[PDB]
């Protein structure tokens, strides 16, 4: 029981079970960009206010 | 001819910005992003046009609401430019719902008989009839609420000029109303100013002020070849003034039904309140002044906030001006804001 | 490294000025360059 | 009027771009004022809070607590829509669809919930970009007022169950609420989350006033005033609610407060204050069902 | 007003409105690159993945897909991060 | 006596502007002003290979 | 969403050159119309 | 925009005049609505009653009478604030500066709260002439609420007076999203509390009808839901006295058309409903940002809109 499972794991018993742990991690990478010589056609429009 | 003091009337007397405006943006080529390295007549259809031109040339302190109507109960001839008009909503519940939201004990029909007689006593097709006139109301209440004769003054208005009848068959509505929990209002909101009716026979097209300021209207003297303008409350009846202890603030116009639930069997009282509380302030004191409590539910008034008189001054009481033969106790009410607000009251 | 200065260019441009407003309007579209275009193409069926 | 620009995503079938062409004059919630919005931003698909859909408790918070836009043109690439929460009061007349009963030439629309009325109906579906819009039903304060609370009622009969409130006579012609079928399954499982918080709100409120008044005026003016006029108001509905059911000054204070703040907001969420008024001009005067009627920013 | 104040606060006026506009027409300048970045990288495969792909996209089917995808799999575990794995010799670098 | 307080200099600075083709991005594209997209919905490319 | 069809014809004065060679089924999703056309079909006249 | 002038008295030494310069964006009280008007009508002189200043349950219903203003600039001899419960008819957004811990979002109803924390900076002493000045603390509605309700039951239960022992709940102590917030206990008077316990009690009164018993019923079945569900649990407070109070028709029905159900709610919409409204001062205004930012940081001007 759920009530029985604090005890133990409070008090230090095994449950009979084991777990996985699962953890999102997050990072800052730098990065190098190529890109081929005509590579995209950037259409420019009217500029309004 | 020119002052000695010249700065401060140019202004009087009488933008460069949007001029400034163009000029960096408009005037500026292919931004952005940039680069490296017949005598009368004639003359009347000339100028509609040209109306047309300058109000085309360009593009708010004024609403302008339009309905057509019949003349039974309202009628815009009698009243005058400044008038209240106070909507009535779908006569199809000739108490439908008296069924239900009355309490029993009570025969809601009632309403049906009350009502239902209104109309043998005044069919749907090419119109329908809407907008009540603040005047019908001040008559067909006048021997309910407290003061006699400068009311019933207001009475031999309408009886001579709009029929004691309808008066008489209304007030019998008013009454089995109030009777049955279908209030006066949770029907009749306000409409507005009447600016111009334009009838025909037993019909009317009502223009008039959804908001915004009345004075500012068709104005004249009169609104056509009629008599000047004002809100005149029409009552010295009407026109409860607070404020009698007061200091300068923006005046404020409400618009209040009293009731008797038996200490006076279903009494209608419809008034002005006229004093600068912001609705929080007004339930307050429509607590005090108000022994018409009689349990004898507890839904005593019900209130809605007309609007503004964005000065406190205006408010001349005058019993005189003539509908027709009638004189009545009127009370001017100098320059008025219209915010139609909405209906509170629940208790 | 080979080089520090480079030679670049400066911006391509595309508008509605010639009978390709006329297509831009009646059949309601448009394609870049009709008169070259419509032109490389009329040309090649009288040869 | 300031206007707001939603962008159409990339390509998009036909067939939708002619739904989209039907939905001027229907009302958008915005997220934000931004003048550059996406259309995903807009669509039902964004009221997703707790990993569900919303339900209709769900859905009237968040109609209260993002901007409503009526859409004003639609154009390919682009929806057109103007905020009715900005710029002066009575301006900016923008037209309206009506939807349901008449809209007749005031009353303050308000914008409720699509589900109040057939469910699904309304949903607009755009499969090219897989997004949906819900667009809220216009209804005047009063009548949109009396059915929220009416279809409560309802529910809570149906909460437990062993006179029809259906049945609405409006203007005309007897409006209907049920749509039968399951449809109420329908309606009546949505709306069954704001009854509950309906239930419990009166629940905690009567039972925290019949304990708070005999736990008090008991500890001067108070107890006068009090007891004068709750005469066999307040008092009888003691007794006679302790009678059909049980009975600390410590646990009463401190549930005192977080009803007194679940109870206002829903008041807040209901009460469904209304976005615009109708005022008309060489107009009808009433707008027929799916007529544009025009509108204003404030009641 | 006939002042040397007022005039000199209208200076103020325009050329503070002058340094406004040169910034903003300045932001369409930082910009149209600062968008060009993007549209690269949301259609830039990271390389890891794009390697193996590749050699794979010109041969001539379920287990070269299956064989595949095993392989990037090593091959972004592998050589992601690469200049801070293998940074410290040239040959490695320079392939 | 006297005492006095002095403004001993004032420092502003130059905003750079940078045109966008003097970068080395502009090879990636092919820019072109377009007068009106807000009049072009849907704009198209054809290959043929 | 029905692709709009590929319009051969204004094709027939190409703007440009595709300097790649490569079969282009692999990338096919990345177009909006797409056509495999072996020798010649009916659809092109 | 019916801008209210508010003329500065005198000369306010200049160390004065720089506090004024940052007290724009700020909110005022006026005891009317006017054109001109004195610098000390404004000050928290002006909200002493007879003899004694208000307390912070006193203030509440000080605020709500007169009429709360946001001031839009300050000049030399005058304040330009422009009263929002009227003159809020402006086509863009009056910008309020947030002043509190807490922190707007968008859509936010804004309404008003005398300054309430444990640690504040609402005193702006202006030596030159007496006078002083509290500015409101902005906050949301939600929160707003949840204030007054402490105060009131704070005011409420020490009136009791709690008989228990003298270890009575915390009531002094709330959290908006995380941050403890610590309101000030201070003092209580009869009359700030009696005003807002009798119209307490007499709102929860009326809330009470016919069709309510009908309610009343449904107790054993909520619990019911309060464990099979984990919303309806959720629902139902720990602290909840209706939990205590399940620890029924009545047949009576007069004649069966009326639908008191209906007519339940409607009544206790109204007067139970509307209850942060009567016992402190509803929302004018709710921030919206047309710059997309979409909270407010502490501290920060929020651009504002009239009413929710």
């Amino acid at each position: 029981s759920p009530v029985a499972l604090y005890h133990q794991l409070k008090t230090g018993l095994h449950p009979g079970f084991g777990f996985t742990v699962v953890r999102q991690d997050r990072f800052v990478t730098e990065n190098v960009l190529f890109s081929e010589r005509a590579s995209e056609a950037y259409f420019l429009g009217q500029l309004q206010v | 001819t020119k002052p000695l003091p010249t700065a401060p009337m140019a202004w009087a007397e009488s933008s460069p910005r949007e001029l400034a405006g163009h000029a960096p943006l408009r005037r500026v080529l292919r931004p952005p992003i940039a680069r490296r390295d017949t005598r009368a007549t004639r003359d009347d259809t000339e100028q509609a046009v040209d109306k047309i031109l300058r109000g085309a040339r360009r593009a708010p302190r004024y609403h302008l609401t339009r309905q057509v109507t019949l003349t039974d109960l309202c009628q815009p001839n009698a009243e005058r430019a400044g008038a209240l008009l106070l909507a009535l909503r779908h006569p199809t519940d000739l108490p439908h719902l008296a069924r239900h939201r009355a309490p029993p004990g009570r025969q809601t029909e009632r309403l049906a008989e009350a009502w239902g007689q209104l109309l043998e006593a005044s069919e749907s097709g090419c119109a329908r009839a809407g907008l009540v006139s603040f005047n019908f109301l001040v008559a067909a209440c006048t021997a309910a609420y407290d003061a006699r004769d400068a009311a019933e003054a207001v009475r031999a208005h309408i009886t001579t000029n709009y029929a004691g009848a309808r008066l008489d068959r209304f007030s019998e509505c008013l009454r089995a109303m109030v009777h049955t929990h279908v209030f006066p209002h949770e029907v009749m909101r306000f409409f507005g100013g009447l600016v111009s009716w334009v009838t025909q026979d037993e019909l009317a097209s009502v223009t008039a002020v959804c908001s915004g300021p009345q004075e500012a209207t068709h104005t004249g003297h009169p609104g056509r070849p009629c008599s000047a303008v004002t809100i005149p409350a029409c009552a010295f009846v009407d026109l409860d003034a607070e404020l009698c202890l007061g200091g300068p603030g923006a005046a404020f116009l409400y618009l209040v039904f009293t009731y008797r639930q038996c200490r006076d069997q279903e009494l209608c009282c419809v008034y002005v309140v006229k004093s600068q509380l912001p609705p929080r302030g007004l339930e307050a004191a429509l607590e005090r002044l108000f022994g018409r409590l009689r349990i004898t539910t507890c839904t005593y008034a019900a209130f809605a906030e007309l609007g503004v008189m964005p000065d406190d001054s205006p408010r001349c009481l005058h019993r005189t001006e003539r509908f027709g033969a009638v004189g009545v106790p009127v009370v001017i009410l100098e320059g008025v804001v219209w915010r139609p607000g909405g209906w509170r009251a629940c208790a | 490294e080979d080089t520090e200065a480079d030679v670049p260019v400066t911006y391509g441009e595309m508008v509605l000025n010639g009978a390709n407003l006329v297509t831009a309007l009646v059949m309601g579209k448009a394609v870049r360059s009709l008169d070259d275009v419509g032109r490389h193409l009329l040309d090649m069926q009288e040869e | 009027c300031f206007e707001a620009d939603i962008a159409i995503p990339s390509g998009i079938s036909r067939p939708d771009a002619a739904a989209l062409q039907r939905c001027e004059g229907r009302v958008v919630f915005l997220p934000t004022i931004r003048r550059q919005l996406a259309l995903a931003d807009v669509a039902h698909e964004s009221f997703v809070s707790g990993g569900v859909s919303p339900d209709t408790l769900g859905l009237l918070l968040a109609y209260r607590r993002r901007f409503p836009a009526v859409i004003t043109r639609v154009l390919p690439t682009r929806i057109v829509a103007c905020p009715v929460d900005l710029g002066l009061t009575h301006a900016g007349t923008v037209n309206l669809r009506n939807t349901s009963p008449v809209d007749l030439c005031n009353g303050d629309p308000v914008s409720l919930v699509p589900p109040v009325f057939e469910g699904q109906a309304t949903d607009v579906r755009l499969e090219s970009l897989d997004l949906t819009l819900r667009f809220p039903v216009p209804l005047p304060t009063p009548l949109a007022r009396e059915i929220v609370a009416r279809l409560v009622a309802r529910g809570i009969r149906d909460l437990n169950p062993d006179p029809d409130l259906n049945v609405l006579y409006y203007n005309g012609a007897r409006l209907s609420l049920v749509a039968d079928v399951q449809q109420l399954a329908s309606v009546n499982t949505e709306l069954r989350s704001l009854v509950l918080n309906m239930v419990y709100s009166i629940t905690e409120g009567t039972t925290l006033i019949l304990t708070l008044i005999p736990r008090l005026l008991a500890l001067g003016y108070v107890n006068a005033l009090l007891q004068m006029q709750s005469v066999t108001r307040e008092a009888a509905q003691l007794i006679h609610p302790e009678a059909p059911m049980l009975m600390r000054r410590l646990p009463l204070y401190e549930a005192l407060v977080a009803w007194l703040a679940h109870a206002g907001q829903l008041g807040d969420i209901l009460a469904l204050a209304p976005a615009v008024r109708v005022c008309t001009f060489d107009g009808a005067a009433v707008v027929q069902s799916g007529d544009m009627a025009p509108v204003i920013r404030y009641p | 007003d006939g002042t040397g104040i007022s005039l000199h606060r209208q200076l103020r006026a325009i050329q503070q409105l002058a340094r406004n506009v040169q910034a903003v027409l300045g932001a369409f300048e930082r910009g149209t690159a600062d968008q060009m970045l993007h549209v690269l990288l949301e259609k830039a495969p990271p390389l890891a993945l794009l390697l193996p792909m590749q050699r794979y996209l010109d041969n001539g089917t379920r287990v070269a897909r299956a064989t595949l995808v095993a392989e990037l799999k090593r091959s972004f575990c592998d050589t992601s991060f690469f200049l801070g794995k293998a940074g410290h010799r040239r040959e490695a670098i320079e392939a | 006596d006297v005492e006095f307080d002095a403004l001993l200099g004032s420092y502003c600075n130059t905003l750079s502007l940078v045109r966008f083709l003097e970068l080395g991005l502009s090879v990636a594209c092919v820019c072109t002003k377009f007068p009106e997209l807000a009049y072009m919905n849907e704009g198209r490319v054809q290959f043929e290979v | 969403r029905d692709p709009p069809g590929y319009r051969y014809a204004a094709a027939m004065v190409p703007t440009g050159s595709i300097l790649s060679t490569i079969e282009v089924a692999s990338h096919r999703r990345l177009f909006d119309f797409f056509a495999r056309v072996r020798s010649d079909e009916n659809s092109l006249y």
